[PDB]
RNA sequence: GGUUCGUUCCAUGGAAUUAACGUAAACCCUUGCUUUAUUUGUAAAUAUUAUAAAGCAGUUCACCUUUAUAUAGGAAAUGAU
């Protein structure tokens, strides 16, 4: 029941004094498998199925070690070399060893919902600019535009804004084929003018999705996130500081 | 269609061709005449020699010293002369020192000692790993982290250990000892390139650990305990030395284990484990009384 | 047995490998105590260099040296650093 | 003096004395290192002698 | 209604910890640097893989 | 010695191995998107402004260039987004 009369502590792995014991033990196994199965034929690179190998960080975490990027770069080359062996000729040992280096990471999928078209043929595109939010109802028509019940001239007293509101229909040369009924709220003149630009553009894409490459270069697809900066204590404004007296 | 379809046939025909080519290679490969193969590059690993003669050491370029200008006059005792602008190490001095180290690596393994083969060079990894397998020792083929002996408590902190009995089979009941025990240190280091890593050899002399090194013409012979005057820059001379020392350890472990089967232990419990035994009895005494 | 309620001897209990009660039987004595000062970007930084000797009185002596801003930690460092550096000193007729 | 004091040739003489007696006076010396007896009869060679 | 919780070690709460250490330092002969080490020594941290 | 917004990262040193704080990350507002909820907000409505809980998202993909082959960087209204 007592302890054995003779006993001595012995290291488990032979790489006890190395920088990374657990890593080299798995690396020497590959070097061993690359010595007895090196005579097997290989497959051209273009015919090797794409595999997502683990990255340097994943090995550091699973092994709980700090493996050098250079030492791992050469260990990964062995994985790619052993993977070139012919499947039918590839043994079962290499298969299992190669299954531990596969990266099973799936990126999150966020697919936007498509803008539907009502039974009457009116698509609702939403656009915002720095204070406001528009809602353009684009339908097949002659080219009438009503922004909040009023015409484009009775609402925007500045022609620079009228052209910017329906710029989407102007760049694509379709002012005379769609009727717009917009409803804006909040913001100012330019804040609402540019908001309608992204609304009609999005609503227009619901009818002719092939126009995005054109609206891209026209600047009616990008949402400008510029916003008024808040006032900060110690400042007269967002960034203006009060007078500084050296003396 | 017909272009990519060709690869489908080739990729599918590799197994058949390989099997047929392998069979055919066993029929007419050796029919003409017998080849007197007396040297293979990978022969010092597949089957290293038990002892190295003067012919083996010379063929392995174990006598090529460094340029005469780049020498350490301290080790002028192993130089035979000067040729081709380099110092020629005596083939007899290399053999006598190599046979002595083999006797050292053998006995340390016969007494249950922990050996460490250290070779840190671009192509010295297969040599050191092979020598360790034979001698059942530890290998090291990368930069020795300074302090792994003098500061072992920190560096080798989380590395696991195990307690084995006479016949190297693990013992159960030392769980509490393997958590407070401090890390191990090699009972003997075998450096294949002492000129490169002097931080390792200094920790051995500072921690009273014997060492074996390959002293080239430009290496300081006072860095190790047992010198092996030879060419350390040659990848063919190092594989021969490691093989000899590797076989020595193997022959030593055989005697040790063969003696254990007869109930003859060639070693006694180390001092570290010895102290744990005394504390065990003390704690056990309380159970007896109480 | 509560002899070391701070944990300073635990790290030393592994190197030399002897009970904590046996570490208290060693003869220790602080020999030197210097007040060194390093000038840095944040002003002077005064440290306390101390040298402690440890010996069992039967042919073992160890010398240790350490420093710290605190005089208490500097002595405990050298004490532990001196007990692990003990070496046998030859003595004629043990006298 | 850029060099260091290397005592690699006296690892036995040093280890043999440190293992002769015990630091805790009144107890027998613990077992020595496993390598102390292996190279007991294999002294080093004379180095640094022109 | 009371919900008094019973603590096993006085280190799992800063309120209880800072008061024990305070009562210890109130003594004129209290060894400041030493009373802190005896408390830290009683704070065991779990084993962790820094990687 | 390189590289990086950065003692960031890689390589290397005849001495390094590590811990804490700052840093970074994360957090709140804001931006696009998904689901949830429809009153006191929303013309209608098959739900699209607003309101606000949670989740996803970037230099990601593509293109070009790339040292010691180890670590990468560039292009900025006419690649995608
Ligand atoms: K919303
Ligand atoms: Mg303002
Ligand atoms: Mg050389
Ligand atoms: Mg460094
Ligand atoms: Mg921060």
């Amino acid at each position: 029941f007592k302890l054995h009369p003779y006993a001595r502590a012995v290291p488990v792995s032979p790489s006890y004094f190395t920088r990374t014991p657990r890593f080299y033990d798995n690396y020497l196994s590959l070097e061993k498998l690359m010595e007895e199965y090196e005579d097997l034929p290989v497959i051209p690179a273009t015919a090797v199925e794409r595999v997502a190998w683990k990255t340097l960080e994943d090995i550091r975490k699973e092994l709980g070690e700090q493996v050098k990027a250079s030492e791992f770069a050469r260990c990964l080359a062995l994985v790619k070399r052993l993977n070139s062996i012919h499947p039918d000729l590839k043994p079962q040992e290499i298969k299992d060893v190669l299954d531990s280096f596969r990266r099973n990471v799936q990126p999150f999928t966020n697919v936007a919902k498509p803008i539907p078209i009502d039974q009457f043929g009116r698509a609702c595109g939403v656009g915002k600019r720095k204070a406001s939010s528009a809602r353009a109802f684009v339908v097949e028509g002659t080219g009438e535009v009503l922004v909040n019940g009023k015409t484009l001239a009775e609402y925007f007293g500045r022609v620079h804004d009228r052209e910017s509101a329906v710029w989407a229909l102007r760049a694509t040369n379709r002012i005379d084929k769609y009727n717009v009924w917009v409803k804006v709220e909040g913001g100012g003149t330019t804040g609402q003018a540019e908001a309608i630009t992204l609304a009609i553009a999005k609503a227009l894409l619901a009818h002719e999705p092939a126009l995005k490459p054109a609206l891209r270069r026209a600047g009616c697809v990008t949402r400008d996130p510029r916003k008024v900066e808040r006032k900060k204590h110690g400042h007269v404004k967002a960034r203006k500081m009060p007078t500084w007296v050296k003396r | 269609d017909e272009e990519a379809l060709k690869l489908k046939q080739q990729i599918e025909a590799i197994p058949g061709n390989f099997k047929l080519f392998k069979q055919t290679k066993a029929q007419t490969q050796k029919l003409g005449a017998g080849v007197e193969v007396r040297y293979i590059p990978e022969q010092y690993l597949r089957n290293p020699p038990s002892d190295a003669s003067l012919e083996d050491l010379m063929a392995a370029q174990a006598h090529m010293g460094h340029n005469t200008s780049l020498w350490n006059p301290a080790n002028a005792r192993y130089i035979y002369g000067v040729r081709q602008g380099i110092h020629i190490i005596s083939l007899e001095t290399t053999a006598t020192h190599l046979r002595r180290a083999a006797r050292v690596v053998e006995e340390v393994a016969y007494r249950g000692g922990l050996i460490l083969f250290v070779g840190t060079r671009p192509g010295q990894r297969p040599i050191v790993v092979r020598a360790a397998e034979l001698a059942k020792a530890c290998h090291l083929f990368t930069k020795w982290r300074p302090g792994t002996i003098t500061n072992r408590e920190q560096l080798l902190g989380g590395v696991p250990l195990t307690v084995v009995d006479e016949l190297d089979r693990p013992l159960s009941g030392f769980e509490d000892h393997l958590h407070d025990r401090r890390p191990l240190a090699p009972d003997l280091v075998v450096c294949l390139n002492p000129k490169e890593n002097m931080t390792l050899l200094y920790e051995c002399s500072l921690a009273k650990i014997p060492t074996i090194g390959i002293i080239d013409t430009n290496t300081n012979p006072s860095w190790v305990t047992y010198q092996i005057p030879a060419n350390d820059d040659s990848l063919r001379a190092t594989a021969l030395i490691s093989g000899v020392l590797g076989r020595a350890g193997e022959r030593g472990q055989k005697r040790r284990l063969e003696a254990a089967q007869r109930g003859v232990v060639t070693w006694k419990t180390p001092a570290d484990v010895q102290g744990y035994f005394e504390l065990a009895s003390a704690r056990a005494a309380d159970a007896r009384r109480r | 047995d509560g002899l070391d309620d701070k944990g300073q001897y635990q790290e030393l209990k592994k190197r030399t490998g002897m009970s904590v009660r046996q570490i208290l039987q060693l003869k220790t004595k602080k020999l030197v105590h210097r007040r060194v000062v390093n000038q840095t970007r944040l002003g002077k930084i005064a440290s306390d260099s101390v040298m402690v000797i440890a010996g069992n009185g039967d042919g073992w002596l160890g010398l240790g040296m350490a420093k710290s801003v605190e005089a208490s930690i500097a002595v405990e460092k050298a004490t532990l650093l001196a007990i692990q550096n003990m070496q046998p000193i030859p003595r004629y007729e043990n006298r | 003096g850029k060099g260091r004091i290397f005592q690699a040739a006296k690892v036995y003489q040093r280890a043999s004395e440190a293992a002769a007696t015990n630091i805790v006076s009144g107890l027998p010396p613990r077992n020595p290192p496993l390598w102390l007896k292996a190279i007991e009869s294999i002294p080093p060679a004379e180095i640094n002698t022109r | 209604e009371f919900n008094i919780v019973n603590m096993r070690s006085f280190l799992l709460n800063s309120d209880i910890l800072t008061k024990i250490l305070a009562l210890k330092l109130k003594n004129r002969n209290a060894r400041v640097i030493k009373i802190m080490d005896v408390i830290l020594n009683k704070a065991n941290l779990p084993k962790i893989n820094r990687v």
